[PDB]
């Protein structure tokens, strides 16, 4: 319900998402699993900090 | 407890759930946590006149 208001207030209805739920949960564990490999093979991403 | 009502989200004031504050799209199965209700129809008093 969290996701489906935030879907709200980006002006897509709800049913977007209570149909799409476990699309859209993959396509976020997808993009989460990048981001291990993205951070442990570039490691010029923390030139900020260095 | 045993009855359904909607409501806003900041501010409990709950309302019969019609199907004017209530718009339909798709079918059950899809739906995951969905539960069932009688959903009123404004228009059968006016057919019962
Ligand atoms: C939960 O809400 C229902 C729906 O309003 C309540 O049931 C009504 O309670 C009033 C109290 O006087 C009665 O006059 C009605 O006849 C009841 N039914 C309906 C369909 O309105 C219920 O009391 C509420 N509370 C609980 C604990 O269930
Ligand atoms: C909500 O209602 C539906 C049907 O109106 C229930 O789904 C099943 O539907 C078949 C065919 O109509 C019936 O033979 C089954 O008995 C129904 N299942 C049950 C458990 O009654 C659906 O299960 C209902 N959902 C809830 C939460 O009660």
């Amino acid at each position: 319900m969290q996701m489906a208001y935030r879907f709200n207030g980006i002006g897509v209805t709800q049913n977007v998402l209570y149909e799409n739920q476990k699309l859209i949960a993959n396509q976020f564990n997808s993009a989460i699993g990048k981001i291990q490999d993205s951070l442990s093979s570039t490691a010029s991403a923390l030139g900020k900090l260095q | 407890g045993t009855h359904w009502f909607v409501t806003q989200r900041n501010f409990y004031e709950p309302q019969i759930i019609t199907t004017d504050n209530t718009f339909v799209s798709g079918n059950c199965d899809v739906v995951i946590g969905i539960v069932n209700n009688t959903v009123y129809d404004p228009l059968q008093p006016e057919l019962d006149s």
